[PDB]
């Protein structure tokens, strides 16, 4: 049903045949790969590579694919063994008024 | 050759080691085996007798590195110092 | 040789490819852990169309399959090596009510076991999804890992649900950082399902235990103390303009 | 068969042939007429009208084996050798979102294998990287687990209880000089 | 799609394809959800980190025009 | 598994 | 025996066959050929050696043969290293010279 | 973190002093 496009490190495979994959970064060319390869450099999964990606072979294109990830500005477990830990940091620190 | 161990450098031979030390790494029980830039080579016999094979080795995946961009690495190791 | 890539009664098209001119090409099919079964050959066109591609298709998708697949290709007679392939595993559901995406929990063994024998082990849970068709597979340092796991290849029934367990056991090095995962070759994107208690496609879940969020929580701490500590250094600027 | 890792292997698979191979992945492979193949560490002595051999055995060659036959499987369990076995149970700590607890018992000896309560389920790890291997077992449910691994005879001696990661090791001095600030402002 | 940050109760909005109902076909409404929007609750990146869609009422499971992965978890304050 | 030995070292740090 | 000789830096991965005076260098890698052609970019055609640009840390790990042309496939490597698109190993060796020349420079600063 | 196992002993210091 078309959709092409599906440790720590992210990488998006394009089903097409091995003649062409070309992948589309925002909606616009960014980069071209070769027959030996079969998956495209996104990185650590936690390096924000938030983005809309779509892949061509030698048809048209596919169902684009979006995705989402951050560095981890929200990513936590508030426990009352963490709250004394961040509590206590916090009025210690801010004592000094 | 090599086989899997996960993390490990170590090398899968049916006969004992010859070596160059940069590093000293530790050795099996069954001395043919070694796990630890150095040069470390195995050297085999079984259907090259009367000759030898030979393996040297970039270390096997990484018991001890990461995927990254220096660039994205470089100001996070630069946190320490700008704090100094 | 290369190999590429389910509601009841479903078809499916598999590939394998090869560059070695081979002549004698067939595909063969494994019952996890214990058998592994094969399927007929054709040396060429009309017989039983292209030496290189040689497709595999379903005729009717069933629960009843439950195995693994591999395509193997090898000249006739001059050596008699039957040089194999990679595999992927089936997965067909009677669908809705019993299917769900993998739920994986992972955890952390104790203190005195890395006291007394300095070598942890590590273990991933996965609760079963009616029928028995369930994978696992774990992941460290970016590659699928086959040495020092266990594997058991039928979801422990509880009463119904199901879980299954795998051990990784192995720390001088805390580089070292763990994950966990199934593959899960569900229903595909063109089969029908009641978008209530909507459809799980064929996906791979995580599960990641190595401090499996202490480390996190401590990171988080920092933006709790940078941003601040930037701000009462840069509020005397005032007196520098 | 049960042996412990270092001793010498020999396995029989009964049944002219043309092609045969045994299967680890293909490793014995026979030709028209030869009679001796030779690779790795294995011997292979061949009659048709068929042997394998490992001079000093390894946990990592426990498999199952099968044999190929042409017109004209088999388990092995390889264990290790701790040279000091140190049996023990432990619960593992059980992460959020589960109601669940798992007990984990190890590092026991080969004789010295492994629920009893109406709901618990309980079920070679040849690690070869630690040069050593050990075996392992674990029974989850919803919990001390010195009444749960109770129902196999443990010995006496048994011990019981009572790439962010790069990033999270990286920055603890600005940890430590955030420290500083917030108290060298003072 | 959009997001939020703050609190352990995450919420995203699906704009695409307005005045008729909206289904989603993975962690669709323990959970409350509205005419365009989705909230979770107690989100554990352990079990719900997969493929997410949104689709319009009237619409079979292969008429999507957009597709979201996502892996995430909890804040309690942010 | 060090958080705790953490833990000591801001109670040294607090006394010192 | 002079030893293989393998470098990793940034993407790309180089391998040596300095085992021959002379006479021909071909390389296989995985029961195929490489190297033998230059018309394609990411790899390399060398005097001595094999290049691979941008090294798939995943997909192109595996033996490496050293031939002399017109010989069969019956001296090798296995390689592993995570080369991806910027990644090298600091192993564990360079711990220190990683994580305290941080201290050390804070001391002379 | 372990780094201070030696440094675990400024309560040496203070036992001193
Ligand atoms: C398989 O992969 C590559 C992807 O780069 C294709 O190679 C190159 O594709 C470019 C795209 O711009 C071609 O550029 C050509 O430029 C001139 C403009 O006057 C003209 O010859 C063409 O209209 C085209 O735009 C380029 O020729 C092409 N080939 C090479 C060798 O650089 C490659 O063609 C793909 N295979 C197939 C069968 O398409
Ligand atoms: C494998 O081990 C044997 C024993 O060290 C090596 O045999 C020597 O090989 C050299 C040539 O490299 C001969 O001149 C010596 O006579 C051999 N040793 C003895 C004791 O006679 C063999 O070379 C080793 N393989 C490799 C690749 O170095
Ligand atoms: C097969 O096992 C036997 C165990 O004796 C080994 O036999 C030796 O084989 C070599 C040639 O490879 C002969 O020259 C020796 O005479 C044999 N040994 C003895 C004591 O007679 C043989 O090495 C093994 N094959 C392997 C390990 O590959
Ligand atoms: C870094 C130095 C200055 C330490 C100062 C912060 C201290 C108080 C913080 C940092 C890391 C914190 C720990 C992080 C994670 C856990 C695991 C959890 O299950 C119990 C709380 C516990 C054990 C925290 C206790 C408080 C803690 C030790
Ligand atoms: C949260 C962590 C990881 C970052 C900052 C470290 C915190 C936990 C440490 C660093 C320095 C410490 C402070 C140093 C000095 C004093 C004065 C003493 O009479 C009471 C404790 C108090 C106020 C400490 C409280 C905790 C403190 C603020
Ligand atoms: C293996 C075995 O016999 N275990 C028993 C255990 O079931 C029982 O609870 C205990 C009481 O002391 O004695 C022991
Ligand atoms: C055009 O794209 C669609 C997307 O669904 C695809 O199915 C089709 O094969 C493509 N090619 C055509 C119509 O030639
Ligand atoms: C096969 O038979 C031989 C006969 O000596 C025996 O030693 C060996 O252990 C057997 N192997 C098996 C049963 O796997």
């Amino acid at each position: 049903g078309n959709h092409l496009v599906k440790d720590g490190s992210v990488l998006l495979t394009c089903d097409a045949e091995a003649k062409n994959i070309t992948w589309f970064k925002d909606g616009k060319m960014i980069g071209f790969l070769t027959e030996d390869k079969k998956k495209w450099n996104l990185g650590s999964n936690a390096k924000d590579p938030r983005g809309m990606y779509q892949c061509k072979g030698s048809q048209n294109k596919s169902k684009p694919l979006q995705v989402y990830y951050r560095m981890c500005q929200n990513c936590i477990e508030l426990n009352a063994a963490t709250i004394s830990g961040f509590l206590f940091a916090e009025i210690v620190s801010i004592f000094v008024l | 050759p090599i086989e899997e161990l996960e993390d490990r450098v170590f090398v899968n031979c049916n006969t004992s080691i010859t070596w160059v030390e940069g590093t000293v790494g530790t050795l099996l029980s069954d001395i043919t085996r070694l796990d630890l830039r150095g040069i470390y080579r195995c050297n085999g016999t079984d259907i090259y007798k009367d000759k030898e094979s030979t393996v040297q080795v970039h270390y096997r995946m990484c018991q001890s590195c990461v995927e990254l961009d220096p660039a994205t690495v470089a100001g996070i190791i630069v946190t320490d110092v700008i704090a100094t | 040789v290369t190999q590429t890539p389910l509601k009841t009664g479903q078809s499916m098209t598999l590939q394998c490819a090869q560059d070695m001119n081979h002549e004698y090409m067939s595909w063969y099919r494994q019952d996890p852990g214990m058998g592994l079964r094969l399927i007929h050959y054709s040396v060429g066109a009309g017989i039983t169309s292209t030496t290189e591609d040689f497709p595999l298709r379903l005729l009717s998708a069933a629960p009843s399959q439950t195995s693994v697949y591999f395509c193997a290709s090898s000249y006739v007679g001059n050596t008699g090596e039957l040089f194999f392939g990679e595999g992927s595993r089936l997965t067909v559901l009677e669908d809705l009510k019993n299917v769900f995406p993998p739920e994986v929990a992972v955890f952390e063994p104790s203190e005195a076991e890395i006291s007394h024998t300095q070598k942890a082990t590590l273990v991933c849970l996965a609760t079963g999804f009616y029928p028995d068709h369930v994978e696992l597979s774990w992941w460290v340092n970016g590659k699928e890992v086959h040495s020092g796991v266990s594997t058991d290849p039928q979801p422990l029934k509880e009463q119904s649900r199901y879980c299954l367990s795998s051990r990784l056991r192995v720390w001088q090095n805390p580089r070292n950082h763990f994950r966990c995962q199934v593959q899960f070759y569900g229903l595909s994107e063109n089969d029908e399902w009641t978008q209530d208690r909507a459809k799980p496609v064929t996906q791979i879940v995580s599960a990641e235990a190595w401090v499996l969020s202490a480390t996190i929580l401590y990171e988080i701490l920092l933006g709790k103390a940078t941003l601040y500590a930037v701000l009462v250094s840069a509020l005397v600027l005032m007196a520098m303009v | 068969l049960s042996v412990p890792e270092g001793e010498n292997l020999v396995l029989n698979c009964s049944f002219a042939i043309y092609n045969l191979q045994w299967f680890r992945t293909s490793l014995l492979l026979i030709q028209s007429s030869q009679r001796e193949q030779t690779s790795g560490r294995l011997n292979a002595s061949l009659d048709k009208s068929s042997t394998l051999y490992i001079a000093a055995s390894q946990p990592g060659d426990s498999a199952t084996y099968l044999c190929a036959v042409r017109p004209l499987g088999t388990s092995l369990i390889v264990h290790p050798y701790i040279q000091n076995p140190d049996p023990a149970v432990y619960q593992l700590r059980d992460s959020k979102s589960s109601d669940k607890s798992v007990c984990l018992f190890t590092d026991f000896d080969s004789q010295t294998n492994v629920s009893k309560d109406s709901d618990v389920y309980i079920t070679v790890l040849d690690m070869r990287s630690m040069d050593f291997k050990s075996n392992s077992a674990v029974a989850w449910s919803n919990f001390a687990c010195a009444n749960a691994f109770n129902n196999s005879i443990i010995p006496e001696d048994t011990f019981f209880p009572s790439f962010q990661n790069l990033s999270v090791i990286g920055f603890r001095i600005l940890l430590l000089k955030v420290a500083g600030f917030n108290l060298l402002m003072t | 799609y959009k997001v939020s940050i703050s609190g352990t109760t995450v919420i995203l909005t699906c704009p695409q394809y307005p005045g008729s109902e909206i289904l989603w076909q993975h962690n669709d409404k323990n959970i409350g959800s509205d005419e365009d929007h989705l909230s979770l609750k107690e989100f554990s990146e352990l079990e719900q980190s997969g493929y997410y869609v949104c689709y319009p009422r009237g619409s079979k499971p292969e008429d999507a025009n957009f597709y979201l992965y996502l892996r995430a978890r909890v804040c309690e304050n942010c | 598994l060090c958080y705790l030995l953490d833990g000591i070292l801001f109670i040294y740090g607090v006394i010192l």
